[PDB]
RNA sequence: UCCCCAGCGAACCCACUGCCAAGGGAACGGGCUUGGCGCAGUCAGCGGGGAAAGAAGACCCUGUUGAGCUUGACUCUAGUGUGGGGCCGCGGCCCCGCUU
RNA sequence: CGCCGCCAGGACUCGCCCCCCGUGAAGCCCCGCGCACGCACACACACGCCCGUACCAAUCCGC
RNA sequence: UAGCACACUCGGGCGCGAGCCCCGAGGGCCGGGAGACGGGUUCUUCCGCCAGGCCGCUCCGCGGAAGGUGAGCCGGGUCCUAAGGACGCGCUGGCCCGCAACCGACAGGCAAGCGGGCACACAUUCCCGCGCCGUGUGCCAUGCGGCAACGCACCGUGCGCGGCC
RNA sequence: GCGCGAAGCGGUGGUGGCGCCAUCGAAGGCUAAAUACGCCGCAGGACCGAUAGCGCACAAGUACCGCGAGGGGACGGCGACGA
RNA sequence: CACCCCGGUGGGGGAUCCCUCGGCCUGCGCGCCGGGCAAGGACGCGGACGCACGCGAUAGACGGCACGAUCCUCAGACACGACUGCCGGUCUCCGACAGCGGCGCAGCCGCAGACAACCCCCCGGACUUAAGCAUAUCACUAGGGGGCGGAGAAGAAACCAACAGGGAUUCCUGCAGUAGCGGCGAGCGAACAGGGACGAGCCCGCAUGGCAAUCGGCAUCGCCGAGUUGUGACAGCGCACCGCG
């Protein structure tokens, strides 16, 4: 019936869209229902806090300092280790990353500086990270992309992301750049902890 | 067996095919002379069957040829690989069967086989 | 009935060359223990299922 | 039509069947008892009898055999309706807004 | 009518009229116009698939 | 035994054989001829019969051997939809149901073939005559008459609005 | 199935609750062999011997019947196969 | 004369007996379907060919190998291999798609359909027994749906026990027609042991951080991909196998 295709067209319902063509079409419906329903519940202080994430000023600044500690790639451990001395030099200053290393590095209070992502879904992955790294004293920070965090690591991407000394070279860099994000993530944790957003914050 | 095998075998597989069409041909003109007139009576039996025969040769000149073509392939034609079973075409390799986790190679390596005899 | 498909036609031909009496050379063959073919089908005693 | 013929050619039914009278007998016999009779075994009619043939009485009763159907039968049940709980939202005074 | 007459009947059909608290299909093709596009009717040449096609007031269904 | 042909009659023929087969005559009687569904070779020719046909048969819808069905125009499909179906997906524990591609008419809508010949039989199909329809290629013109009702340039494609009972 | 919803210790102890003592470690996964079995093949048998034995020793799931789902028979024998 | 009875001969019919390339039963073996188009079907295929059986346009023996002289109704074929056997080719069409799904995926694959004895999962009767009947019984059967495999399922204890303790599963024996369930009616009904067959044990997850050490794909030793929301490991197989007696 035409009012009924007006009535089905009128409410962005993706359960209409039942057909097997409208598969890509009803999951963008439902990626923007979702995204209206999620911020207009009154979202808890653990999904919440990932909001606020990082500024892109101070992102790059944070990058600035992991650049230079990325991990070798394939192809350059690959002619690392036909080389006549493979494990020449000092140990290097690597990004540890992945869930399971980093927090085993953060328990063992051995990570100087956690980043986490913010775009992470199941949230539950992380929510833990930034209460885990005050309990521990790690600074932590939280910064927009999983992807961005990826190709430091060369991979698509990853979660989290720590490094557990800094070079002398960066010392006074890092400790700048601790104080910067100490005062929006670590010292302002009982303030992120009640905070609601979404709905609530209406 | 008016043509034998013997001669189809040196002829090339394009060689059949001109030969198997000439020899329809004749078939239709043996299948003429036996509406119109009389035939020995396996005389359209002999053409039917040696039509039959170049196609043969034709079909096992042609499986030894494609197999020589496709043998280092990465996927062989469906023609040339061997019609098991479907159940068999799709079983785990001997080497799968065999695939053991770390603590399994281990414990194998580290226990061996021992080969004893007891009496009392 | 004058009006067939594709398919009628050729179920009633296929039933129609198939009556026929044996070839009278096969009465002198060895072990040929058929005399007559018992089926043999009269279009008026015995219908053909070819709807 | 029948009847008679040429040719063709069934079925029902069938313990076995000479016919009566009375008697006795499971209380109405073709067969038993005692009497009365008839028997060449054919043709056609015929409907008295064979308690004629149809059909394991449909009536009636019995069955701890049913089924259809009914309801104030017994035990349940779909449906309708009700209460409570679960169904993860915000606000304000059970009530009122709100939308997600 | 031009390049056998006369009369009658008739399946059917247009339109009037009647009937209905019954108002008497759909879609494609096609056609028309409107607005656009860009062009091929004629003409000439070429071509036209598959299936069915006999027969049945004793040929069917009721053995 | 019940039962089975009892509007035919006369002559002739073929034939071993005739009430029934054929021919001629006479006397009567009633349908006959085309399609569908259904049948499926029963059609037609030749030969037969000691079998079948409620009798007989030389006949036959029987037995045997053959022959026969030719389409751009007839019907259907390559077309369209009707009432309606629907094997997919949603909804499901399963259906129902929702959407519904696709389907659904040998009497709907619906391009175009008639006259005759031939022939044992079959042909609107073959043949002859005269037509017609569609498709595909080529080859382009760039408009007029009548106050008007309208007449014509044998021209195309798309969209929109309409057009049947 | 539904409601409730755990723990660092928990489950269980023919099964009310609680306590003891005892014994195991669920809510993740794999695993031969011994076990079962029709068609079919093979070999047997105190079986049956053409109304028996399979429905079928035979042109048997055939002929045939039913709109259909389906139903379903009957029928063996010359001899030195030389006459 | 008919009728009846007995015998003889002839009919009629197919009993009996004898036969049996068949069945039945038991044991053993095998346990192998399918887009490489299955099961099943349709239609065709023989010189004379209907049925049956065989076969697929390579259509009634096509090839290889073995065999070695007949096949036969006619005609014919045949040591350039008859008749055969084993294996392989060819193997029409209908019938498994509105398909569904996996993998970065130039593309490559899988699922569907068959099988229905055995086995696994779900659904689930009633006749029947109770001398009626409703719970019970039949029966957690029949039946229906789904799903495998040559077996399946199960399976290495959140077990049994109460001992001086045993030690996966399955099967047998046995406990035992027992404890128990049951209008405590009809009826139903196990388990640990003891004995035995057979024996077998293992794994994922919380794996490095002096660098994913791992995998998939390719046109391949290089890309691309998976992957840190976490990837990661080799002990078993194979061939040969007579010809005379
Ligand atoms: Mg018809
Ligand atoms: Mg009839
Ligand atoms: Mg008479
Ligand atoms: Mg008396
Ligand atoms: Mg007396
Ligand atoms: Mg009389
Ligand atoms: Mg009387
Ligand atoms: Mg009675
Ligand atoms: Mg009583
Ligand atoms: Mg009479
Ligand atoms: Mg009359
Ligand atoms: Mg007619
Ligand atoms: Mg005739
Ligand atoms: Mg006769
Ligand atoms: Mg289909
Ligand atoms: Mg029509
Ligand atoms: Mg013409
Ligand atoms: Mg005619
Ligand atoms: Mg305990
Ligand atoms: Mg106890
Ligand atoms: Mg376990
Ligand atoms: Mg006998
Ligand atoms: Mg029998
Ligand atoms: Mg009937
Ligand atoms: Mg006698
Ligand atoms: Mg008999
Ligand atoms: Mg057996
Ligand atoms: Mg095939
Ligand atoms: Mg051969
Ligand atoms: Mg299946
Ligand atoms: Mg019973
Ligand atoms: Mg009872
Ligand atoms: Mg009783
Ligand atoms: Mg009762
Ligand atoms: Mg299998
Ligand atoms: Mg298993
Ligand atoms: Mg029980
Ligand atoms: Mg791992
Ligand atoms: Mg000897």
């Amino acid at each position: 019936s035409q009012a009924k295709r007006e009535m089905i067209e009128r409410r962005r319902n993706p359960r209409d869209l039942d057909q097997k063509h409208q598969r890509e079409e009803r999951k963008a419906l439902i990626a923007e229902r979702v995204h209206l329903y999620r911020n207009a519940l009154r979202i808890p202080p653990a999904v919440y806090q990932f909001s606020t994430f990082l500024n892109q000023q101070d992102m790059d600044q944070v990058l600035s300092l992991f650049r230079n500690y990325i991990p070798e790639t394939r192809a350059e451990k690959k002619k690392r280790l036909m080389s006549e001395n493979p494990r020449a030099g000092r140990k290097p200053i690597l990004i540890k990353f992945g869930l399971k290393h980093v927090t085993d590095l953060i328990e063992r209070k051995e990570a100087r500086i956690v980043i986490i992502a913010s775009d992470v879904d199941p949230i539950e992955v992380v929510v833990f990270l930034p209460t885990l790294c005050r309990k521990m004293g790690i600074p932590y920070a939280i910064v927009n992309g999983k992807k961005e965090l990826g190709t430091l690591v060369h991979l698509k991407s990853t979660s989290c992301i720590c490094l557990c000394d800094v070079a002398p070279k960066d010392s006074v860099e890092f400790k700048n750049i601790l104080a910067k994000i100490n005062a929006i993530f670590m010292d302002n944790y009982e303030i992120t902890m009640k905070k609601w957003g979404g709905g609530a914050l209406l | 067996m008016k043509i034998r095998t013997l001669e189809l075998r040196e002829k090339s597989v394009e060689e059949l095919e001109t030969l198997a069409f000439s020899l329809k041909e004749e078939l239709l003109r043996l299948r003429q002379q036996k509406n119109t007139q009389t035939l020995k009576p396996h005389e359209i039996r002999v053409m039917r069957k040696n039509i039959a025969r170049v196609l043969t040769v034709r079909t096992e000149k042609l499986y030894a040829e494609m197999y020589e073509k496709h043998k280092n392939d990465k996927r062989m034609p469906k023609d040339l690989r061997p019609r098991l079973t479907k159940a068999k075409r799709m079983a785990l390799t001997k080497r799968q069967l065999n695939m053991s986790v770390h603590s399994v190679c281990k414990r194998r390596r580290a226990y061996p086989r021992m080969y004893f005899s007891y009496s009392e | 009935g004058s009006r067939k498909t594709e398919i009628i036609k050729t179920r009633l031909s296929r039933a129609l060359v198939r009556n026929r009496p044996i070839p009278v050379w096969k009465r002198r063959m060895r072990g040929n223990t058929q005399q007559y073919n018992m089926k043999r089908r009269h279009w008026r005693r015995n219908k053909l299922k070819i709807y």
